[PDB]
């Protein structure tokens, strides 16, 4: 009874391929390196004295 | 965008024609002939008063 009125049919599908090219015509991930320099510089500070 | 090996020929040549003289002759039925029994069309002197 619980079975009544399953008909069950395969729709369509999904297939992976990969194009193993022996030239290949993909750019990768790009590597680089960039240089972040910073400047650091020490003042003075308000003078003490006795008298 | 694209590696591969080539190999390639170049052709260089040239047919010329000189003599305006050339005979043809052209052959049929040859199996059939040797086929089947062919023999002896006679020219019937038609003394059978017709001529």
């Amino acid at each position: 009874a619980a079975l009544s009125g399953l008909t069950v049919t395969g729709v369509g599908y999904s297939l992976e391929a990969r194009l193993t090219n022996i030239n290949q015509l993909e750019m990768g991930l790009l590597i680089d390196s960039d240089v972040q320099k910073q400047g650091f510089m020490i003042p003075t500070l308000p003078p003490l004295v006795i008298v | 965008q694209r590696i591969g090996r080539e190999i390639r020929l170049t052709p260089r040549y040239r047919y010329f024609n000189f003599l305006p003289i050339m005979l043809v002759i052209n052959v049929i039925n040859l199996e059939e002939a040797i086929a089947q029994r062919t023999a002896l069309d006679v020219n019937e002197t038609q003394v059978t008063p017709a001529s």
